[PDB]
RNA sequence: CUUUAAAUCCUUUAACGAGGAUCCAUUGGAGGGCAAGUCUGGUGCCAGCAGCCGCGGUAAUUCCAGCUCCAAUAGCGUAUAUUAAAGUUGCUGCAGUUAAAAAGCUCGUAGUUGGAUCU
């Protein structure tokens, strides 16, 4: 059993925030990453995208950490990147599992020509950018796949966009970097205001006040 | 020295939309800068704009709803035909679904949209989405 | 007499700058994600 | 000056990455649900559905009463629906979209003789095919890679001259028989 | 910046062809004084007598002695240094015989740990180093 | 967010600031949603009902956040006129 | 640079002779027995998520 | 004597034609790039491999081999030219503070570009 150390976590808990899209609405951070846990389930499929060992020089020689590179979600809308360095690589991908979960974030798909069925693209060109490395992924027709590097091609499949052109800039040898910017870009396709988005946002009663009562009360 | 009085208002609307202020005030004003605005317009990316009169090259102040993410000039007002349109929207437009490409035809000044119900092509004047 | 065995994480952490630096970098991907 | 033609054309494309776990995987998962002979057939009919795609794609470029778009989609939609790779229902350009090289992988002469009862596997399908124990309406066809049209998918009979559909034993029942 | 104009098309095309020639690869091809300083004149393969047999020592890194084979080529009699690939191979290679001599596949430039050697011996007196090499046939004599 | 058949396709309708009318992304943690208590008209109790305001996180970081909960009250009848 | 040493190592390589086995299957039989000791056969891997040639 | 100007060639018929169906598939690889063994012998910075990083100095995942795996397959290596990759020639679409780079500065011709405004 897990015991919540946060307000969300324990609204979360007593089965009381029906969707994580209710906690995206709100712009609250996860801080628990049980929370990702009972919302996802088991649908949440991870992958170590790399382990890299970064030396530190010291008086007696090197000290040599691992940092892990984990790629999570589930293969329908979420999506996120952990990174976490320790000391031994089991205790590395174990943090960076759990700050993946921690940094799930919402995936726009759209469509690229008649809007037919489910959305399986990007609803437009997005650009993502980390440090000299520029992803720009880019609306393809139905059934083109993902045209992109092998660690995009990861980030964006675990994202659930079904089919994307993407273009690269920079060194994107670096494999942090190209994860990062790759990221960057899919957590930019919610923040993008097209058209259909104009309709004035109705407000509703955020978790912290729908249930003040039931926080009050335990 | 200033040329194309265009761009100079495009990138004062870009300017004042990614600082998120309701009002931007262009000047010079033009009969391609009215045109362009009112085209923007039409389409509810710029809402009311009021043209103030001074005795030599009016302003204008755009009021401003937050809805514009990019709006730009092309230059040189390169000559596209419509055979040739379906290429510059794939190059300047986000996706296929929204934004548009300004032309001026012989028809008058219009998005790509009409310009190709209209039959017409023409000079590419700028791109707003 | 016998020998120890290891684990591809064990192998990665003392080998990670050596000859088989590359050998047990596949290796511990091949446990990681193999499937 | 010859009355030869040199009109000739490569049928396929190798992949830009020559191992990829993901693709040798799927590639060889294919070979082995359709009984293949190598990699070049998968990448034959990958390079069919990439060729259908790009004049789907380069039609619904085209304004929708255009004439040449309207011809050549009416024209491309009905050849696929001849084949039985796409439901007469959805004729529609972006329908062709949606089709896989499992849907014209489908259609080979191998899968049908597996898939009527002709064979027990797709193996036996594809040697049955080769030594001319299979017929189409009434023309012995021999190649596995045969597409078979809607309409000859009901007349796939076992020959009138094979021993497994005519009634004359093979060398092998002759020369067994021919003991006793 | 660059220039933006419906009339710059002769100042874009001419600055283009003017900068095109600091570009090491296109001067290389088009200049023509590689193609003139190169021994094979162009051709992927060249024919040569062997001159005599030298051993050239590996670069710094590492310790070895490469068997190559000083010949001259019949087309232009110019001098190559051809690098004998496999081991024993220098043993099949006699005094002046002809070989088969192609490029060592970094165009021009020399390969690996041998210093100044861009040519590698594909065959000696019309038989393959590499049939030779797996005993599928014998020198001729 | 509609097909060509009308049904809502996304996974959520993100809120947009209340001043730029700019869609707030999912990790701004700085942007607040604030709730301002309406007022009875005779006796200045509260009544129960509330009006909102998002702001996001760029607006507060420059420091505008003040002036745009002013405006939105004052236009928004909460602020006299003035 | 001395030349004499030339083939030295496989001149004293002992020479071992190529053992006798069965013909190996070629063409569709081949990916077949391929795609069967692939993705047909699952039982066998002893959970180390290993390879196909590893012998430790 | 089906074809063809006269024999071909596959098409057709018939006889003989498979259990190591010996009627025996090869070419390159197995550290990484990059798919696939730090298995076993030999060698001991030698011989050699290695496009690149690198491997060999008596305990070689890399050479010489034996097994075993894997890539394409009646084909597969190598050299060279060239195209994409190269947004490393950049019109789309690069760069110029410190990584290569803005002329010492100004004038000035050709060139390029040129403010509103007329139903």
């Amino acid at each position: 059993e897990w015991m919540p150390v946060t307000k969300l976590g324990r609204l979360v808990k007593d089965m009381k925030i029906k969707s994580l899209e209710e906690i995206y609405l709100f712009s609250l951070p996860i801080k628990e990453s049980e929370i990702i846990d009972f919302f996802l389930g088991a649908s949440l499929k991870d992958e170590v995208l790399k382990i890299m060992p970064v030396q530190k020089q010291t008086r007696a020689g090197q000290r040599t950490r691992f940092k892990a590179f984990v790629a999570i979600g589930d293969y329908n809308g979420h999506v996120g990147l952990g990174v976490k360095c320790s000391k031994e690589v089991a205790t590395a991908i174990r943090g960076a599992i759990i700050l993946a979960k921690l940094s799930i974030v919402p995936v726009r798909r759209g469509y690229w020509g008649n809007k037919i069925g489910k959305p399986h693209t990007v609803p437009c060109k997005v650009t993502g950018r980390c440090g000299s490395v520029l992803v720009r992924l880019i609306p393809a027709p139905r059934g083109t796949g993902i045209v992109s590097a092998p660690v995009p091609k990861k980030l964006l499949m675990m994202a659930g966009i079904d089919d994307c052109y993407t273009s690269a800039r920079g060194c994107t040898a670096t494999l942090g970097n190209f994860a990062k910017a790759t990221f960057d870009a899919i957590s930019k396709t919610y923040s993008y205001l097209t058209p259909d988005l104009w309709k004035e946002t109705v407000f509703t009663k955020s978790p912290y006040q729908e249930f003040t009562d039931h926080l009050v009360k335990t | 020295v200033r040329m194309n009085v265009l761009a100079d208002a495009l990138k004062s609307i870009n300017n004042a939309e990614k600082r998120g202020k309701r009002q931007v005030l262009i000047r010079p004003c033009s009969k391609v800068i009215v045109r362009f605005l009112t085209v923007m317009m039409k389409h509810g990316y710029i809402g009311e704009f009021e043209i103030i009169d001074d005795h030599r090259a009016g302003k204008i102040v755009v009021n401003l709803t937050g809805r514009l993410n990019k709006c730009g000039v092309i230059s040189p007002r390169f000559d596209v035909q419509l055979k040739d349109l379906e290429k510059w929207q794939n190059n300047l437009l986000p996706s296929r679904q929204f934004g548009f490409i300004v032309l001026t035809t012989s028809a008058g000044i219009m998005d790509h949209e009409e310009a190709r119900r209209k039959h017409t092509g023409g000079k590419i004047l700028g791109f707003f989405f | 007499g016998t020998d120890l065995v290891t684990d591809p994480f064990e192998d990665f952490e003392f080998n990670c700058n050596t000859k088989y630096s590359g050998g047990v970098t596949r290796n511990l991907m091949r446990e990681l994600n193999g499937g | 000056p010859v009355a030869r033609s040199w009109v000739c054309r490569k049928t396929y494309v190798t992949p830009r990455r020559p191992f990829e776990k993901s693709r040798l995987d799927q590639e060889l998962k294919l070979i082995g649900e359709y009984g293949l002979r190598n990699k070049r057939e998968v990448w034959r009919v990958k390079f069919t559905l990439a060729k259908i795609r790009k004049a789907a794609r380069e039609l619904l470029t085209l304004d929708e009463k255009d004439p040449r778009r309207l011809f050549e989609g009416n024209a491309l939609l009905r050849r696929l629906v001849r084949i039985g790779v796409l439901d007469e229902g959805k004729m529609k350009l972006d329908y062709i979209l949606g089709l896989k090289i499992e849907d014209f992988l489908e259609r080979r002469l191998q899968t049908q003789v597996f898939k009527l009862g002709l064979a027990k596997s797709i193996h036996h399908a594809r040697v049955l095919i080769r030594q001319r124990h299979i017929r189409v309406r009434k023309q012995v066809v021999n190649i596995p890679s045969f597409i078979v049209r809607l309409d000859s998918q009901k007349h796939i009979d076992f020959s009138l001259r094979s021993p497994y559909g005519g009634g004359r034993p093979g060398r092998v029942k002759r020369k067994n028989a021919k003991k006793g | 910046g660059k220039c933006r104009g419906l009339r710059t098309a002769r100042k874009l095309r001419s600055h283009r062809r003017d900068q095109k020639w600091h570009d090491k690869q296109y001067k290389k091809a088009h200049l023509g004084t590689a193609l003139k300083a190169n021994p094979f004149g162009g051709a992927s393969h060249a024919k040569g007598i062997v001159l005599e047999k030298v051993g050239v020592e590996a670069k710094q890194p590492n310790s070895a002695i490469r068997k190559c084979v000083r010949v001259q080529l019949i087309k232009n009699g110019k001098k190559i240094t051809a690098f004998v690939p496999n081991d024993g191979c220098l043993n099949f290679i006699e005094e002046n015989d002809e070989v088969l001599v192609a490029g060592f596949g970094r165009k021009g430039h020399a390969v690996g740990d041998i210093p100044g050697v861009r040519f590698k011996v594909v065959k000696v007196a019309n038989v393959s180093l590499l049939a030779l090499y797996k005993g599928k046939k014998e020198r001729p004599r | 967010m509609q097909n060509d058949a009308g049904e809502f396709v996304d996974l959520y309708v993100p809120r947009k600031c209340s001043a730029s009318n700019r869609i707030i992304g999912a990790k701004d943690h700085a942007s607040i949603q604030m709730n301002v208590a309406e007022v009875d008209k005779v006796t200045g109790r509260f009544n129960g009902q509330f009006k909102t305001y998002a702001i996001c996180g760029a607006i507060r970081r420059m420091g505008e956040s003040d002036d745009s909960i002013l405006r939105l009250a004052k236009a928004d009848g909460i602020v006299s006129k003035n | 640079g001395s030349l004499a040493r030339a083939g030295k190592v496989r001149g004293q390589t002992p020479k071992v002779a190529k053992q006798e086995k069965k013909k190996k299957k070629t063409g569709r039989a081949k990916r077949r027995m391929q795609y069967n000791r692939r993705f047909v056969n699952v039982v066998p891997t002893f959970g180390k998520k290993k390879g196909p040639n590893a012998n430790s």
